[PDB]
Parts: structure tokens; C-alpha cells; sequence
């Protein structure tokens, strides 16, 4: 019912669940659906160690700033994405929800900042910014401004001025037990035969056998000098299996 | 990644891996020549010594 | 506040097994530092400690009665249950459950602050 | 509830941790990360001052009576900002992030039994508004040597640890051990300073001390045994001999002369020289036309 | 069980000080506690850890523990202080209560 | 100024002592310091005796562990 | 050549074909070396009838 | 190798690492040649005890 502002964007952590991205990708409700480092149609059969949903409301003309390598008032002072961002940016028009006849000034943005933000930085300071050489003492005045400005967000505003609800899904894949997996249909485990396999999103072909390698509890797989995986931990039985090419 | 954007990433790996393999083979041809010369000398010593 | 309520059979025959349940409120049996003990008091006699259970399922029993005493806890209902077997007429007493203050590091019982109302149990034919 | 009441040692080969969660065995692996430099000066406290966090912290303690209970991480360490409080108690470890108003001299108020091996809590005198994170798990717990590595990367507070017995009186062990991952906390806060929390009795304390070092961006060569355990490591920046080993990817170097690096004199200062023109460009006459 | 001995009774006049002793083997090493039980009622903790009162307990109640002997003292004993007083001590997890002292006023 | 750095070592089966050659530079520019035509050699003691070459430095100079 | 570069990927193999005979040339070069190694041994040792 | 290609640029050096050991291989090859040149001289002139 309520979204966060762009200056104080909200991070919701998604974990320990089964995801379904076909409900989002196949929805006509989204005006923007841009993925980086991953294809939307393949997103439904991968696993992640965590997923973060960063949400806020901005103007239509600001939507272009929600991308890798972009700059601007939002990109620099409110919400910054990394150049190597992996994830999907989703946005839709919310003029019928977030706009008000007298203006919806509940939503604001940062206009004044000493320096550009680092990726995923969130600045919630409300202290007065000194633009000149004389101190503010917490009081607004000449060269002393409150750092955040409000948006009009009226239902009669032009498309570029209307509010849009934005959700950015950041996908991280570290070497850890996946906490989020798309629509999944597991099968039985077969050993001592040449098989094609998918372990928590890891695809390959080879013979699987029980391993004598003593993995530590935080380790899910091992690697060779060629950067190939030569052992995995079964996600359900926690058994360590050796992987040898057919 | 999907097929138009996979063919960019893959081509980068092919180029690098192909270059690495060509480097290996060239070095082996040069080393082979050195061994051949040694073998020719050994064969001469076998005959004459 | 903290309260404890004893319930169970008020009459058993010789050689029968008695089960007493202590229903507690104001605290959980799964909470660290929590312990619940059982004590009996025969008519006109001094109190005798039987057993107590710790939140971590560790248990203490009186050496002279240990062979007849079993204590368990229900982690869902917040109840402590004491089972006393092979009872004789001489085991007639009022039974109480109470909260136990617990020392940490080397874990030891300290004192009983909150006591229940107690239940009288008679052993007879 | 608030009460208003260093030496240096040498860290020989301590502060090495498993850089990632990848299984490796019978292999020499080169990695670059924030590690405690070998043979470094580690600050020795006996004392609960607020210390800088820098890039990362190596914290070790030696104690018998469990006096050190936890740490506070943050910036201003007051009600103005979010801060991280990690405290061990009687049965568990409590990790919270809130706008805490900390005491001028925060601690746990604990009394002891007649037997010096037993204790009970009296009060808590460390500080909790606008809480955003809470986590509870098992306690982080001859003298006890407890080593921790604290890193803060992309909002994640990563804790590595190792707990071993020590038979030394007042120093760190001269030997190698790798620290394992303990917990990864998705917190998203700014940490620049931290403080150590002790359990005091009516206030004084028993005999305990702790050491604080700092991590640096350095390259190490790690040796994994047949069981996937790191048994040795080389700090490539320590000396020319270590540099050679790291270059050759071997812990043994034969007689000879090796090229290991290239030296380069660095710039002493930066200078800027532009024209002595002063007038401003007439851009206004173009755009404001 | 842990051996603990109390006097069978104490008798004082109102306004006087009552003194109830409790003798053990290792009371000088462990902590003692006292409970006050009225007829038909559950016992109430009066003193814990030798000399500490629970909230709600009148300042009339005090005590000490030395030389393997623990005591409970009631200063300005009232006629409402009539009860059976029991002492307890734990010997390294071994429980024990005294026989109980009947205090009259 | 820049150049190669070479490390001269007897072998770890013998010793952990090393000497460093700063190739093609003056000893005055580097900051047992011996200037050779191969560069500045530091950590080695120059002697006026002469032996069979052990570890070659260059320009007629060799080094060894004594 | 194909396995080293592409493993078991068909997408990679199809792209690799665009490079022509590079793989064949490398395989031929290594084969020539392998044959020479047996010739070298015979020239040295097989000098007796 | 690094200086020839990247000079003193850190941005370049970081990219160069993505190519693996190519620089190390080239340095090794040239070193091997340099050593041989001294061996060649000794083989010709140092024939007298
Ligand atoms: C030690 O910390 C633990 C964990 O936070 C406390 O345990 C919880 O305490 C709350 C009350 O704050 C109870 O409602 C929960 O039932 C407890 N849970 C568990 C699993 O025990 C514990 O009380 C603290 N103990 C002491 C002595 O400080
Ligand atoms: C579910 O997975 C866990 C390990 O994550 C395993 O211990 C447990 O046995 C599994 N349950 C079943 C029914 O396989
Ligand atoms: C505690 O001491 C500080 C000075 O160190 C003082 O400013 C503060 O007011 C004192 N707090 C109280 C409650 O006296
Ligand atoms: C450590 O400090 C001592 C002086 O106390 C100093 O001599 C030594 O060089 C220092 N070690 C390092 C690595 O800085
Ligand atoms: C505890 O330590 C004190 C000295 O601080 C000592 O007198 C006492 O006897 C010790 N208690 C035990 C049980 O050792
Ligand atoms: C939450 O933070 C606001 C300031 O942003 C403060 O006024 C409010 O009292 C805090 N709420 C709580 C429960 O601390
Ligand atoms: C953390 O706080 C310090 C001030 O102590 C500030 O200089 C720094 O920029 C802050 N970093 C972030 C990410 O807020
Ligand atoms: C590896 O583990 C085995 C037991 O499985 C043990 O006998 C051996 O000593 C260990 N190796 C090392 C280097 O610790
Ligand atoms: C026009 O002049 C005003 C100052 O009077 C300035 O703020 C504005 O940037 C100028 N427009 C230009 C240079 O395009
Ligand atoms: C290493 O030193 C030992 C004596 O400590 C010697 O026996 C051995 O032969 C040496 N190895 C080599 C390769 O010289
Ligand atoms: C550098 O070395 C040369 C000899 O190789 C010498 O002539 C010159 O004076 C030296 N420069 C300095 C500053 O010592
Ligand atoms: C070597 O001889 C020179 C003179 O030619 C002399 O100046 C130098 O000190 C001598 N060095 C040693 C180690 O004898």
C-alpha cells in the first residue's frame, strides 16, 4: 500500500523460499523490466544465495537513471547502482495510487549532497546543508537548505512528472547454500553412471560417486585448477559427491 | 545469459582459449626442433663413438 | 507475573505410578536460566526436594529417590511432568512445583522464589 | 543505570582465515584479501577504550574467567545513528542493530558465587530505538584463546573465528591456524569505531587481556593439506624471500637468481600547469540568447 | 540428601528479636536460604543467598552465614510472624531442608 | 627510475639469507652495498679473492654462500 | 581442440566453426611432433641389424 | 610485459590480469634465451682447464 521515498529507499531481503519469476515477467502491469547479467526466461530455473528488493517512488523522467553506468540527481544523490550490477529493474506507473489532488508530498528526494554516493549507499541525514561559507545552526535560510525536496505527484501532471513505483531485484550468488530457487522439480540421485545434472543451478555432465573429501559445513563444492567443479554437496542429503567426466 | 548476449561472452572465451592453444603448439614446435638436434647428435655419437 | 499450578491424581494405590503435571505461566520452559523443581511435604513434616529440570534438559535428582523419579518437560505446552513409580503408603505428601534460580558457568541451583499452591496425594488401598 | 566510574606485541602468523567457502585440497592457492600482515605490531590492552575499525579488525583475547563478553560497532555510538551490539550472555548470543544510547562506560553487571567458577547476572549497563535487525544463536564461546576477524563488505558484517586452548601466560602463540566463517550478518550499517564489552563485578575484573590488530589488502599463498585445511601461508609482502616463493608458487626455493619484481620510483608530488588566462567564457551569451 | 539441622521451636514475646539457627557441614562454602510457611499455605521465600531479601519482604527479616552456621533473625517480631521457618542449602546440586522451626510469639 | 629486481639465494635447504640485485641502476638511487655493471647488489659482501662462478650476476661478477 | 575450447557445448562448437581450420592445423602440428619422437628413438638405438 | 603494455596505468593493469599468465610466459621465454647466450659463449671459449 505504501512505498518508500527515493532518498530513503527500502531494502527488503528475500530468502529461504521458492521463487517464481514467471508471474512477474509474464505480467503486463510493468512498463520497465530490464535484466542485467541474467535473462528473464532463465531466471526461473536458477538459485541465489540472497535476493534484495530495493523499492522507491520516482518521476517518469527519472526512470532512465535506474541503470548501471547512469548519472543524475537520483543516480548520484539518492540511489546508486554498480556498473557490474546483476539483477532486474522493474517499474510501473502509479499515478492512480501515489498521486493526490493537492499533491503527494510524502515522497521526497535528495537535492543537495557533498559528494556522489557509492553503490547501494543510503543517506537518511536530515541535517541542514550549508551551501555557502556561513553556518546554519540547524536553521533554514540563505545558503542553508533542508537537503530533501518534495515532489508534486498530482493526477493531472504530465507523464514525465507522474510517480512510478520502482523495484530493483539484486541477485547475489556467493558460495553458500542457496536460499532462493525458482520453480523447482527435483528428481532422484543416480551414481556410478554418466548423467546430465543440475545441482542448485549448477549444470554439467559426468559420473557421480560418493566422495571421501571432508568438506566443512560452510562448503558446498570444490574446484580444480581449471576452475571446474570436481565435488558438490547434495542440497537435500548433504552427501558429498565426486564429479568425474564421462 | 540468452543467445544474442551469450554469443558475445562466448566469443571472448573462444578467442582467448584459441590463442592460448596456439601459443602452446608454437612452443612445442620450437622445443621439438631442439630435441631433434640432440637426437641427431646422439645418433652420430652412437655411430662414431 | 510468575505462577505455577499443580495438577494430577490425588489418590493412588501402593505399587502404582503417579504422574504430576506443573502448568506454568509468566515464563517458558524453553527460556535460558529457567528451571522447575518438585518438592514434597508429608503431613506435619519438613520439606523434601525430589528433582528439578533445566531449560537445557539437564536434570537433578535426590540420590535416595533417584531410582523412582523421572522428570520431563513439554516444550509446547509449557508444562513440567514428574513421574514417581513404586509408591508406598509412606510416600503420602503434599506436592509442590516451584521456579528455580540458576547460577551460570558451573550450573547450580540457588533458591525457589515462586511456588505453586500444591496438591495433596494419598497412597492407600 | 549507567555507571560513570597500550603495550605492543608481535603477531607472528596469526590472522589468517579461509577467504571463501570453496573446498580445496592438496593445493597451493594464491589469494588477495584483507589479511593481518605477518609479524605486525598488535595493540595490547589489559582497559576498554573506543578503537578505530579501519578496513578490518583482528581481535584476539586470552582469558580464563570469560570476562570479555562482546563488542559494540558503529560511528557515533549514540541514539543519533544505527549501531551493532554483539553480546554473549548466560545461554546465547544476542546480535542487534538499533539506535542505541550507550553508557559513558558500558558493561555487564555480574556477581560471583563463593566458588570463583560460578556467576549470576545482576543488571545490564550498556545502554534501543528504531531496531532494524535482530539475531539470536548459540554463544560465540589452561587459558582460552579466542580469535575473531571482523569485516564489513557491501553491508555484510562477516565474522570469522577460532577457539583453542593456550598454555602461555601473556602473549599470542607462535604458530599458524586458519579461522573459519562463523556468521554473515546482512546489516547495512556504517562502522568506523568499536568498543570491547567486559563483565565486571562490584567495579573490577579478574585477569584477562586482549589484542587488536588491523587487516590490510595483501597477497597470500595458502597451502591446503589433504583434508582441505590450510596448514601454512606466505605473506608475499613480508620480505624478498617470501616474494620469491609467491612468484614461483612454491614453499621451497633452489639455489640461483630469480627475477621477482620491478622497482619504480614513485612521484613525490603532483603539479598542475594551465595558461595565465583569467576571463570567463561567454557561454551565457549563447544559451541565454 | 544434604544434612541440615534446625531447632524444633523458638518462642519470643511480641516486640522481641527471634533467632532461628541452621547448622550444616558446608554452609560456610555454599549459600543458605530461608522460607516462611504458614498453616494451610505454601512457603514463601524470605531470605536467599545468605542475606538478601525478595521484594515484599519486611525489613524485620535479616540473616547471616558463617562458620558453617546460618541464622535467620526477626527484629521487632510481630504476632503476624508466627510460622514454621525452614532453611535450605545446596551442596553442589545436592538439596536439603532443615526439620523446620516453629516460631511462636 | 625503474628496473628489474632479482633475488639471489643459496637454496632453502641451506639458508634463508638473500641478496638483492637492482638491475641497471645506481646504488644511490636504490633508497653491504656494491655497485656492479649489472646494477646495485645489496646484501652481498664484496671480496678481493676469486673463485669458480656459483651464481652468475653478470659482467664478470658471481655470488656464493660462504 | 574442440574439447579444450568448448567442452561439451554445442553453442560454442557452432561458433568455433567460423574460425575455419585453425583446430585442424593445430592437431596436425602436434601429430607431426608425436611421430618425430619415435623417429628420434629409432635413429639413436636401432642401429644394429 | 606490464610496463610495455600498460605503462603506469592501474586501470590497464587490472584488465591485463584477465588474460592470465601470458605475461609470465613471455618473460620466461626471454629469460631462457638470455641464459643460453652465456652458455653459448662458455661452450666455445671455456674449453681450457
Ligand atoms: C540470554 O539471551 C537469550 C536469547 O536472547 C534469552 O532468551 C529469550 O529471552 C526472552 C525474554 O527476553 C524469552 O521470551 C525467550 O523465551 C527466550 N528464548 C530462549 C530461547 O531462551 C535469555 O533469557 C537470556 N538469559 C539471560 C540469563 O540473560
Ligand atoms: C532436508 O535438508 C536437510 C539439510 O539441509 C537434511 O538434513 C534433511 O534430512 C532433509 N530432509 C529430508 C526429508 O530429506
Ligand atoms: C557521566 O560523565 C560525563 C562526563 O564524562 C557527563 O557529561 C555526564 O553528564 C555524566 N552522566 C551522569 C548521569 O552524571
Ligand atoms: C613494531 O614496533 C617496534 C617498536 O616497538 C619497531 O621497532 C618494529 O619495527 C615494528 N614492527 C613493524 C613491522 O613495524
Ligand atoms: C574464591 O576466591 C577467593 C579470593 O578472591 C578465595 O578466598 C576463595 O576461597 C575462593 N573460593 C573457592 C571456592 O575457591
Ligand atoms: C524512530 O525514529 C524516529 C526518528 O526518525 C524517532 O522520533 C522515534 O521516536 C523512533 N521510534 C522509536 C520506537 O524509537
Ligand atoms: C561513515 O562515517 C564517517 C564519519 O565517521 C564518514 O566520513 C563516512 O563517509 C561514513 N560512511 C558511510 C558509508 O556512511
Ligand atoms: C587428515 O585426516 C586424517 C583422518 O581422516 C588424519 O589421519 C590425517 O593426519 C589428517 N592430515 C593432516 C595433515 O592433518
Ligand atoms: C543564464 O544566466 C543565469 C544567471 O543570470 C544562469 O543561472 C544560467 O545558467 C544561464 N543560462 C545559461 C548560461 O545557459
Ligand atoms: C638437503 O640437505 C641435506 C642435509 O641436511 C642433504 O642430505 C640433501 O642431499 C640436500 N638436498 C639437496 C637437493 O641438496
Ligand atoms: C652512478 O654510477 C656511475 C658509475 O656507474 C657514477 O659514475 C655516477 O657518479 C653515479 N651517480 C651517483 C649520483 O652516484
Ligand atoms: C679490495 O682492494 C681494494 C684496492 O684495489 C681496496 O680498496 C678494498 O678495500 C679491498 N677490499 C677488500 C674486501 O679487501
Amino acid at each position: 500500500t505504501r512505498f518508500a521515498s527515493v532518498y530513503a529507499w527500502n531494502r527488503k531481503r528475500i530468502s529461504n523460499c521458492v521463487a517464481d519469476y514467471s508471474v512477474l515477467y509474464n505480467s503486463a502491469s510493468f512498463s520497465t523490466f530490464k535484466c542485467y547479467g541474467v535473462c528473464p526466461t532463465k531466471l526461473n530455473d536458477l538459485c541465489f544465495t540472497n535476493v534484495y528488493a530495493d523499492s522507491f517512488v520516482i518521476r517518469g523522467d527519472e526512470v532512465r537513471q535506474i541503470a548501471p553506468g547512469q548519472t543524475g540527481k537520483i543516480a548520484d544523490y539518492n540511489y546508486k547502482l554498480p556498473d557490474d550490477f546483476t539483477g532486474c529493474v522493474i517499474a510501473w506507473n502509479s499515478n492512480n495510487l501515489d498521486s493526490k489532488v493537492g499533491g503527494n508530498y510524502n515522497y521526497r528526494y535528495r537535492l543537495f549532497r557533498k559528494s556522489n554516493l557509492k553503490p547501494f549507499e543510503r543517506d537518511i541525514s536530515t541535517e541542514i546543508y550549508q551551501a555557502g561559507s556561513t553556518p546554519c545552526n540547524g536553521v533554514q535560510g540563505f545558503n542553508c537548505y533542508f537537503p530533501l525536496q518534495s515532489y508534486g505527484f498530482q493526477p493531472t501532471n504530465g507523464v514525465g512528472y507522474q510517480p512510478y513505483r520502482v523495484v530493483v531485484l539484486s541477485f547475489e550468488l556467493l558460495h553458500a547454500p542457496a536460499t532462493v530457487c525458482g520453480p523447482k522439480k527435483s528428481t532422484n540421485l543416480v551414481k556410478n553412471k554418466c548423467v546430465n545434472f543440475n545441482f542448485n543451478g549448477l549444470t554439467g555432465t559426468g559420473v557421480l560417486t560418493e566422495s571421501n573429501k571432508k568438506f566443512l559445513p560452510f562448503q558446498q563444492f570444490g574446484r580444480d585448477i581449471a576452475d571446474t567443479t570436481d565435488a558438490v554437496r547434495d542440497p537435500q542429503t548433504l552427501e558429498i559427491l565426486d564429479i568425474t567426466p564421462c | 545469459l540468452c543467445p544474442p548476449e551469450a554469443e558475445v561472452q562466448i566469443d571472448r572465451l573462444i578467442t582467448g582459449r584459441l590463442q592460448s592453444l596456439q601459443t602452446y603448439v608454437t612452443q612445442q614446435l620450437i622445443r621439438a626442433a631442439e630435441i631433434r638436434a640432440s637426437a641427431n647428435l646422439a645418433a652420430t655419437k652412437m655411430s662414431e663413438c | 507475573q510468575i505462577t505455577l499450578k499443580e495438577s494430577g491424581p490425588t489418590l493412588v494405590k501402593p505399587t502404582q505410578t503417579l504422574t504430576l503435571t506443573c502448568k506454568l505461566s509468566g515464563f517458558s520452559v524453553n527460556t535460558g536460566g529457567v528451571g522447575v523443581g518438585w518438592i514434597r511435604q508429608p503431613p506435619g513434616k519438613a520439606l523434601e526436594w525430589l528433582a528439578l529440570i533445566y531449560w537445557n534438559d539437564d536434570k537433578l535428582y535426590s540420590p535416595s529417590l533417584k531410582s523412582r523419579l523421572t522428570v520431563t518437560k513439554d516444550t509446547s505446552k509449557n508444562q513440567v511432568v514428574l513421574t514417581m513409580t513404586n509408591m508406598d503408603p509412606v510416600d503420602t505428601a503434599t506436592y509442590y512445583c516451584a521456579h528455580v534460580l540458576v547460577w551460570f558457568g558451573e550450573v547450580l541451583p540457588d533458591a525457589f522464589d515462586v511456588w505453586g499452591q500444591g496438591t495433596m496425594v494419598t497412597v492407600s488401598s | 543505570q549507567c555507571v560513570n566510574l597500550p603495550a605492543y606485541t608481535n603477531s607472528f602468523t596469526r590472522g589468517v582465515y579461509y577467504p571463501d567457502k570453496v573446498f580445496r585440497s592438496s593445493v597451493l592457492h594464491s589469494t588477495q584479501d584483507l589479511f593481518l600482515p605477518f609479524f605486525s605490531n598488535v595493540t595490547w590492552f589489559h582497559d576498554n577504550p573506543v578503537l578505530p575499525f579501519n578496513d578490518g579488525v583482528y581481535f584476539a583475547s586470552i582469558e580464563k574467567s570469560n570476562i570479555i563478553r562482546g563488542w559494540i560497532f558503529g560511528t557515533t555510538l549514540d541514539s543519533k545513528t544505527q549501531s551493532l551490539l554483539i553480546v554473549n550472555n548466560a545461554t546465547n548470543v544476542v546480535i542487534k542493530v538499533c539506535e542505541f544510547q550507550f553508557c559513558n562506560d558500558p558493561f555487564l553487571d555480574v556477581y560471583y558465587h563463593k566458588n570463583n567458577k560460578s556467576w549470576m547476572k545482576s543488571e545490564f549497563r550498556v545502554y534501543a530505538n528504531n531496531c532494524t535487525f535482530e539475531y539470536v544463536s548459540q554463544p560465540f564461546l589452561f587459558k582460552n584463546l579466542r580469535e575473531f576477524v571482523f569485516k564489513n563488505i557491501d553491508g555484510y558484517f562477516k565474522i570469522y573465528s577460532k577457539h583453542t586452548p593456550i598454555n602461555l601466560v601473556r602473549d599470542l602463540p607462535q604458530g599458524f591456524s586458519a579461522l573459519e566463517p562463523l556468521v554473515d550478518l546482512p546489516i547495512g550499517i556504517n562502522i568506523t569505531r568499536f568498543q570491547t564489552l567486559l563483565a565486571l563485578h562490584r567495579w573490577t575484573a579478574g585477569a584477562a587481556a586482549y589484542y587488536v590488530g588491523y587487516l590490510q589488502p595483501r597477497t597470500f599463498l595458502l597451502k591446503y593439506n589433504e583434508n582441505g585445511t590450510i596448514t601454512d601461508a606466505v605473506d608475499c609482502a613480508l620480505d624478498p624471500l617470501s616474494e620469491t616463493k609467491c612468484t614461483l608458487k612454491s614453499f621451497t626455493v633452489e639455489k640461483g637468481i630469480y627475477q621477482t619484481s620491478n622497482f619504480r620510483v614513485q612521484p613525490t608530488e603532483s603539479i598542475v600547469r594551465f595558461p595565465n588566462i583569467t576571463n570567463l567564457c561567454p557561454f551565457g551569451e549563447v544559451f541565454n540568447a | 540428601s544434604y544434612e541440615l539441622t534446625q531447632p524444633p521451636s523458638v518462642s519470643v514475646s511480641p516486640g522481641q528479636t527471634a533467632s532461628i539457627t541452621c547448622s550444616g557441614d558446608k554452609l560456610g562454602e555454599t549459600y543458605a536460604s530461608w522460607y516462611q510457611q504458614k498453616p494451610g499455605q505454601s512457603p514463601i521465600l524470605v531470605i536467599y543467598q545468605d542475606n538478601k531479601r525478595p521484594s515484599g519482604i519486611p525489613e524485620r527479616f535479616s540473616g547471616s552465614n558463617s562458620e558453617n552456621t546460618a541464622t535467620l533473625t526477626i527484629s521487632g517480631t510481630q504476632t503476624m510472624d508466627e510460622a514454621d521457618y525452614y532453611c535450605q542449602a545446596w551442596d553442589k546440586t545436592i538439596a536439603g531442608f532443615g526439620g523446620g522451626t516453629k516460631l511462636t510469639v | 627510475s625503474f628496473g628489474g629486481v632479482s633475488v639471489i639465494t643459496p637454496g632453502t635447504n641451506t639458508s634463508n639469507q638473500v641478496a638483492v640485485l637492482y638491475q641497471g641502476v645506481n646504488c644511490t638511487e636504490v633508497p653491504n652495498v656494491f655497485q656492479t655493471r649489472a646494477g646495485c647488489l645489496i646484501g652481498a659482501e664484496h671480496v678481493n679473492n676469486s673463485y669458480e662462478c656459483d651464481i652468475p650476476i653478470g659482467a664478470g661478477i658471481c655470488a656464493s654462500y660462504q | 581442440c574442440t574439447m579444450y575450447i568448448c567442452g561439451d557445448s554445442t553453442e560454442c562448437s557452432n561458433l568455433l566453426l567460423q574460425y575455419g581450420s585453425f583446430c585442424t592445423q593445430l592437431n596436425r602440428a602436434l601429430t607431426g611432433i608425436a611421430v618425430e619422437q619415435d623417429k628420434n628413438t629409432q635413429e639413436v638405438f636401432a642401429q644394429v641389424k
